[PDB]
């Protein structure tokens, strides 16, 4: 389905703190009111090889990190470099090696829905590491993955770029209150990570943590949206967070506004 | 003014500006130490013609503990040097440690007779990794001889230079110079590969305080005095910018704390002088400064007076009030009066006059005065013709 | 300093223009000393500082609004507080400064020369004015300073409109209502609007704005491979950091000498500006002026200056006519085979008998040999 | 000293500057012509109506009440002798409407 | 446009000038404003006709 995006998208372009500036920026941004592919995180496994069109915002409603990780690349095959966020409970697992890629990488386990007990049919999510480059494993930190059902309390709203051979990674956890589709609000991201790969990304892939006769699909989604080249309007508060944001070629009041 | 007589008034001279005192550069203290231990401190290297390759990549190539130990016996840099591998910045460096018999090591010279260097590991001429060469005799010296490090590169099908004679009877204790094993390593860097991330390591200075001084955090460079800040940075959060985009916070690199920045002090100095013939006696203002500034750069003063136009030196207080004579800023002004100084002033705005104002009272003049005056105004000014060409 | 911020090699390249530098520095010299020059002309019209008595008789007219208010710390009036506080600086203090002048600009060889007169002289001046004016007419302003009953004076006004001034003696209470209200009125006008001040809010926030862009212009490339000297002198060696600097000196350079050329022609502006109020000032507040719309709409009869931040606001006390009848009119009378003219009046009807009336306000009289004189006979 | 080819540079650079400076003193000659044109106007008109006229305007044609005025030719410049009548002695009484 | 019409590569080289032609501009809006307010000043003095 093509979602609409109301406001999110909006991270901290630079490292400079600036307190009640409307500062003005021209930069990769995803632009208000577009287009958002939604995809199911589920005999239907949706977990296809998206085109990186010089950014991507990937935000979810998912708990107990159902979606691992990530694949960057241009052949995704092993016979060149390909950046690996494969991530679990511990931590991630940031490994830019050319690491073979089954057609079918997925941990798929049926836990607690039949019978009450987590189980392992295969572990294929890792076939082999042929070879590498560059590989950093972070510290063993653990994130609020409890079971929870309840209301969801984790958009985990996230922003992948890489310019100048620099790959940065966006981020930031906005707890929510409407368990529907991506519920209105303003909430700018954080500088999470930056590596200097400086390698080359065409495509990316999500990774999947999960017979077919009645099963039951899991409840889960990702939204996609495509970062472009766009002219913004920020609104620093006093305390150097920002609060509200206006894209300059949006409407022409909005165009009013950042001349 | 390029005149020997200079008229009453006040003039413009040289600007004053607070010159920094030090220079202050603050670094993250470096961590990421390459494993240079690990690669010359191995048990032992592999073969001449299966040298290992270990990437290094993401790391300090601190050469202190390198260079100024003595372990090491001959170390030649042929494309850089100690001095400025400090600060130099590589991409990636693979180190090659191998052992070779004393007289290889004239053969690992590049472009040097012998096929067992092209056999082994061939140094093309343009290759400027430097090479690492010290004495292993005991290391890697058997009771018996050490026959592993066999050297029959002679074989039949010709190895290129870079494609991808048994003279030894054993490596022993009483070998001679030119025999004794010999631990090689290659520290041999590529560039154009990747963003740059193995540099050397970047010192780093104590902190100073209220002073305009020279610092430097993080490569931004700049002047000015450096105290101590209220601001509330973000944790990613580096610099501070104002609304002309001009830096005026920092955070340092190694106690995360806020500083703010304050352009060193500075302004123009304005000579207020009488006419030559006056006097030749003059006071200097230092416009927009503080006077306990003033003798950074008429040092010791005697007569300063702090105005809201600046510090004013040479010139007597007085606390009447006059006519202005020779203008200053923020009412004061300055005049040459009784010996003879110049005196600073609040400058009088005329007369105290209280009309008698009443109901019914009137006054009427009885006897007028003619008065003649005098108004001067320009009509044209001389025509000008230019002959551009 | 702006140029070539803490770097000897830059300086020594800009010696090589030379004088460019001295000539912007006299420049806006010269435009300092024409503000000072435009402030004293304006303010500086009175030759002793009058005070206002004790005793606040003036007939029954209010000037409590307009008069100092001792109790403040700064001798403002009313409404020259309320100015005050509706006028609004826009980057920080030029002021309340009790340190470095606080402003960005500090950071690039900007400075900003305090005003020669205080706003507690400018105070003085315009209360020194204003106590003339209420005390003394409009003799103060051609000599010693008269004093006359503040109804004699408004009685001369009148005359000098037109109005003869038996009509402010027996209209005392209701003109001085008027003036009272209508004092009252332009106070909670000043109060509640905000647009009220936009010309000297539009000064301000133009030398603001030059002001800022002339400092964001220090962090453009013109050209060069980066916009920070050090930069460039550490990055590259003396001959391409020599060329890469001239880019820069150049750059700068020109961004220095448009903001110098806008600054003339504001100068000029606000110059221009000054004239017309010191000539407002002398012909409105120090007289009463025939000119029409000149001082305020309305025949004019008296004006009170009230300082403002960078500029001054003039109240305009005009008299304006109310209600009109019509009445039917003849040029001239025949009473014996001769015309008799009005001689200070016009002939009116209000449909049965015929009077003689002043031009300004109704006061209709018997036609008498006094108010009129003959010329000629009636046939012409 | 150089040759046709690379004398064009210093050339360039002396055409560049020197067209710099004649635009600057341009400007400046521009915006000093304005304002004596506009003194110049001022004069005229305080020559129309001191000289040829009486005038009513205050301190227009010089302090106090303005009497007659005479013009006098100065270098690049006109000097205005204004004759006023100012009250001096004040002798002051009881007042009735 | 004048400096640069329909020019991709000339109007990013222009970026690196600064805020030379938003200044230019600014200058010519204001004068166009101000022949309508001269036109203003000059005629319409009275508001009823
Ligand atoms: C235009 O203006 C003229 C003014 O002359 C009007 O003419 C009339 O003039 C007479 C006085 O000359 C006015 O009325 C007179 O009143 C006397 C007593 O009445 C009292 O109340 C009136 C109210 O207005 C007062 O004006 C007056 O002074 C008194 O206080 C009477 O005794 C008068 O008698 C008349 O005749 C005798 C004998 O001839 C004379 O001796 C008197 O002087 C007087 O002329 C007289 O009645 C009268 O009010 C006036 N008329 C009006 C409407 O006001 C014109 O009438 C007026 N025309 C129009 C269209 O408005
Ligand atoms: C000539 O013009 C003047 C000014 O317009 C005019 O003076 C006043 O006109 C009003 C209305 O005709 C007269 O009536 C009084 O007005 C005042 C306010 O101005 C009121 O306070 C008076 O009190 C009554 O009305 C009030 C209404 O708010 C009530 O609150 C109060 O309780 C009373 O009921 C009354 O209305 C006013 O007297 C004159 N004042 C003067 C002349 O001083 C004048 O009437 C016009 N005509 C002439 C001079 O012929
Ligand atoms: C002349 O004009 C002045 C301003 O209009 C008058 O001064 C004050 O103006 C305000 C607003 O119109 C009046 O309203 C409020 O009054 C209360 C309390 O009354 C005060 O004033 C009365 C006299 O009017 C006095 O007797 C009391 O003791 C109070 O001092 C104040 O708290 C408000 O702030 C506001 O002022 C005032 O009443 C009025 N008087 C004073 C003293 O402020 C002034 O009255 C007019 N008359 C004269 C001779 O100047
Ligand atoms: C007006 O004449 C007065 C003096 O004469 C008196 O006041 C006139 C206004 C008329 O009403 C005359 O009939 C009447 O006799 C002069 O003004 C007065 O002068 C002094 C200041 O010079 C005022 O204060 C006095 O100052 C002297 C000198 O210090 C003291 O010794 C006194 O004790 C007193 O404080 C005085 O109040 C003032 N008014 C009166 C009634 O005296 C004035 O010079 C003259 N001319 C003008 C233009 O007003
Ligand atoms: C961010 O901006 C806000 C305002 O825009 C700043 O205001 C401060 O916000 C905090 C919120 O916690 C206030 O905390 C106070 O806590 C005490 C108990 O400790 C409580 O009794 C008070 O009622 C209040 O909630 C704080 O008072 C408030 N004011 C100030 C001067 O701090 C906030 O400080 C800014 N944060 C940063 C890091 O700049
Ligand atoms: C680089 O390492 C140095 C270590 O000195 C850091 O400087 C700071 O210096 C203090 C010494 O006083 C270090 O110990 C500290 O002592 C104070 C006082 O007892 C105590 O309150 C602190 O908790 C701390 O133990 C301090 O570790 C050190 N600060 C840090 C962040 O390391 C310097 O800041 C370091 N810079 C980096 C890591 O970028
Ligand atoms: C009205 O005011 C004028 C002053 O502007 C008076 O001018 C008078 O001019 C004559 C001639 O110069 C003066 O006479 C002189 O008197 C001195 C006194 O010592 C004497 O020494 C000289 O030889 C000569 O005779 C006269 O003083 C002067 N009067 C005044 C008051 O200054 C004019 O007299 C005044 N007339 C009236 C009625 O006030
Ligand atoms: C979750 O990720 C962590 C690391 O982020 C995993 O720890 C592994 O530890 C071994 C060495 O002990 C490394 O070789 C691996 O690269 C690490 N990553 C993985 C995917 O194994 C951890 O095993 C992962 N899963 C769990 C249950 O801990
Ligand atoms: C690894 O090699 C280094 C030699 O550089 C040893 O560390 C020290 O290096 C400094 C050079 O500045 C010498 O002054 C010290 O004597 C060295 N320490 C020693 C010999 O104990 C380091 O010890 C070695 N590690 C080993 C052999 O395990
Ligand atoms: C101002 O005019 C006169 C002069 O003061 C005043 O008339 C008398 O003045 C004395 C003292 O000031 C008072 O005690 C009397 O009451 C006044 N006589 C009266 C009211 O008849 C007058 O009060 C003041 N105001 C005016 C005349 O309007
Ligand atoms: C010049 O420096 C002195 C420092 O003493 C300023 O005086 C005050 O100093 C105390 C601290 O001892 C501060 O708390 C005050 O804020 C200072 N007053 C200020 C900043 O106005 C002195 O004022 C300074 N003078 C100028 C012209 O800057
Ligand atoms: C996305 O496309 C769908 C169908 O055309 C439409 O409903 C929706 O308006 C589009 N989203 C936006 C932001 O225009
Ligand atoms: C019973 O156990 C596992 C969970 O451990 C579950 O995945 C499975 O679906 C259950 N059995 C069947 C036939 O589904
Ligand atoms: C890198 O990966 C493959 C793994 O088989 C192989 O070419 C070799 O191990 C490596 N080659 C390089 C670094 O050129
Ligand atoms: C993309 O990958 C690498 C650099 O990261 C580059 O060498 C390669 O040529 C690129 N391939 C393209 C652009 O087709
Ligand atoms: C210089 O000489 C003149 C003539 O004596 C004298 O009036 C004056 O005191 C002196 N002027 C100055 C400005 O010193
Ligand atoms: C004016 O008043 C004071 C009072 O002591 C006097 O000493 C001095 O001359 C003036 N004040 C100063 C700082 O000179």
């Amino acid at each position: 389905a093509y979602t609409n995006s109301f406001t999110r998208g909006v991270y901290y372009p630079d490292k400079v703190f600036r307190s009640s500036v409307l500062h003005s920026t021209q930069d990769l941004f995803l632009p208000f009111f577009s287009n958002v592919t939604w995809f199911h995180a589920i005999k239907r496994f949706d977990n296809p090889v998206l085109p990186f069109n010089d950014g991507v915002y990937f935000a979810s409603t998912e708990k107990s990190n159902i979606i691992r990780g990530w694949i960057f690349g241009t052949t995704l095959d092993s016979k060149t470099q390909s950046l690996l966020i494969v991530n679990n409970a511990t931590n991630v697992v940031i490994k830019v090696c050319e690491f073979q890629f089954c057609n079918d990488p997925f941990l798929g386990v049926y836990y607690h829905k039949n019978n009450k007990s987590w189980m392992e049919s295969e572990f294929r999510v890792y076939s082999s590491a042929n070879n590498c480059t560059f590989e950093y494993v972070s510290q063993p930190f653990l994130m609020d993955l409890e079971g929870k059902q309840g209301n969801f309390k984790n958009l985990r709203e996230f922003v992948f770029k890489n310019i100048d051979g620099y790959f940065k990674i966006y981020s930031k956890h906005t707890p929510i209150n409407l368990v529907r589709d991506l519920p209105q609000g303003f909430s700018a991201l954080e500088p999470l990570v930056d590596l200097p790969i400086g390698i080359n990304i065409t495509r990316f892939q999500t990774l999947l943590a999960l017979s077919s006769s009645g099963w039951t699909a899991g409840a889960a989604a990702y939204y996609v949206g495509y970062l472009q080249p766009r002219t913004f309007l920020l609104k620093y508060n006093e305390n150097g967070t920002i609060t509200d944001a206006v894209d300059c070629a949006l409407d022409p009041l909005s165009e009013t506004k950042c001349t | 003014l390029k005149s020997f007589t200079v008229e009453k008034g006040i003039y413009q001279t040289s600007n004053f500006r607070v010159q920094p005192t030090e220079s202050i550069v603050r670094f993250p203290n470096i961590t990421n130490l390459c494993p240079f231990g690990e690669v010359f401190n191995a048990t032992r290297f592999a073969s001449v013609y299966a040298w290992n390759r270990k990437r290094i990549s993401n790391c300090v190539a601190d050469y202190s503990v390198l260079y100024n130990s003595a372990s090491f016996s001959t170390f030649k840099c042929y494309g850089v040097s100690p001095t400025k591998l400090n600060d130099l910045c590589f991409t990636n460096v693979y180190a090659d440690s191998f052992v070779i018999r004393g007289d290889e090591v004239r053969q690992i010279a590049p472009g040097q007779t012998g096929k067992i260097a092209d056999y082994n590991y061939k140094l093309p001429d343009d290759f400027t990794g430097c090479v690492i060469a010290w004495n292993s005799n005991n290391l890697d010296s058997k009771v018996g001889g050490n026959y592993n490090y066999l050297y029959r590169l002679f074989r039949k099908s010709n190895l290129k230079p870079f494609e991808r004679p048994l003279q030894s009877y054993g490596f022993q204790p009483t070998n001679g110079v030119g025999y004794q094993p010999y631990r090689v390593v290659v520290l041999s860097f590529e560039l154009l590969h990747a963003p740059a991330t193995v540099c050397g390591p970047k010192k780093s200075t104590n902190l100073v305080k209220n002073k305009c001084v020279n610092f430097n955090f993080n490569g931004l460079t700049g002047t000015g005095v450096l105290t101590e800040s209220n601001k509330k940075f973000l944790p990613f959060q580096q610099f501070g910018r104002d609304i002309a985009d001009t830096t005026d916070a920092v955070r340092d690199p190694q106690t995360l704390e806020i500083l703010d920045i304050t352009p060193c002090s500075f302004g123009g100095v304005s000579v207020i002088t009488p006419g030559t013939n006056t006097s030749n006696q003059v006071a200097v203002l230092y416009q927009g400064v503080n006077c306990t500034e003033v003798p950074v750069a008429y040092s010791t003063g005697s007569n300063v007076f702090q105005t809201r136009a600046g510090c004013l030196i040479g010139a007597e207080h007085v606390n009447n009030s006059y006519e202005c004579d020779i203008p200053i800023g923020a009412g004061i002004c300055a005049s040459y009066q009784t010996s003879q100084s110049i005196i600073a002033y609040t400058m009088s705005l005329g007369a105290e006059n209280s009309v008698a104002y009443s109901n019914n009272s009137i006054a009427i003049p009885t006897n007028f005065t003619i008065s003649v005056t005098t108004e001067i105004l320009p009509v044209s000014m001389t025509k000008t013709s230019v002959d551009c060409t | 300093m702006y140029i070539c911020g803490d770097s000897t090699e830059c300086s020594n390249l800009l010696l090589q223009y030379g004088s460019f530098c001295t000539q912007l520095n006299r420049a806006l010299t010269g435009i300092a000393v024409e503000q000072d020059k435009n402030t004293q002309e304006v303010f500086a019209q009175v030759k002793q500082i009058y005070k206002t008595p004790p005793i606040k008789d003036f007939g029954g007219f209010n000037f409590s609004q307009i008069l100092p208010d001792p109790s403040k710390p700064s001798k403002r009036s009313f409404i020259e507080d309320l100015l005050f506080n509706k006028v609004t600086l826009a980057d920080a203090g030029f002021d309340i400064a009790a340190r470095d002048l606080i402003c960005a600009q500090k950071f690039n060889g900007l400075t900003v020369l305090p005003p020669l007169l205080t706003d507690e002289m400018i105070a003085q001046y315009t209360s020194a004015l204003l106590a003339g004016t209420i005390t003394s007419g409009w003799t103060f302003g051609a000599g010693a300073a008269l004093q006359i009953p503040f109804a004699m004076q408004m009685a001369y006004r009148f005359n000098g409109i037109g109005v003869t001034q038996n009509v402010l003696y027996e209209n005392q209470k209701l003109i001085a209502n008027q003036f009272n209200s209508a004092i009252g009125k332009i106070q909670d006008s000043l109060s509640s609007t905000a647009s009220a001040l936009g010309k000297l809010q539009d000064v301000v926030n133009q030398n603001a704005q030059a002001l800022n862009t002339l400092v964001k212009q220090l962090s453009s490339n013109f050209g060069a491979i980066s916009s920070v000297l050090n930069d460039i002198l550490s990055r590259l060696d003396p001959p391409e950091a020599e060329v890469q600097i001239d880019r820069l000196i150049t750059g700068r350079l020109q961004s220095l000498q448009t903001y110098v050329t806008q600054q003339l022609i504001r100068a000029a502006e606000i110059r221009a500006s000054a004239n017309l109020a010191a000539t407002k000032m002398s012909e409105c507040v120090l007289g009463q002026s025939k000119r029409v719309d000149f001082c305020g709409k309305g025949y004019h009869l008296m004006s009170f200056p009230q300082s403002a931040p960078h500029g001054v606001v003039f109240l305009h006390v005009t008299y304006v006519p109310a209600q009109e009848k019509n009445f039917t009119t003849a040029p001239a009378i025949c009473h014996d085979g001769k015309a008799h003219f009005p001689r200070e009046g016009v002939f009116v009807s209000n449909g049965t008998h015929w009077f003689v009336t002043q031009r300004n306000f109704y006061e209709p009289q018997i036609i008498t040999t006094d108010n009129t004189f003959v010329s000629g006979n009636c046939d012409v």
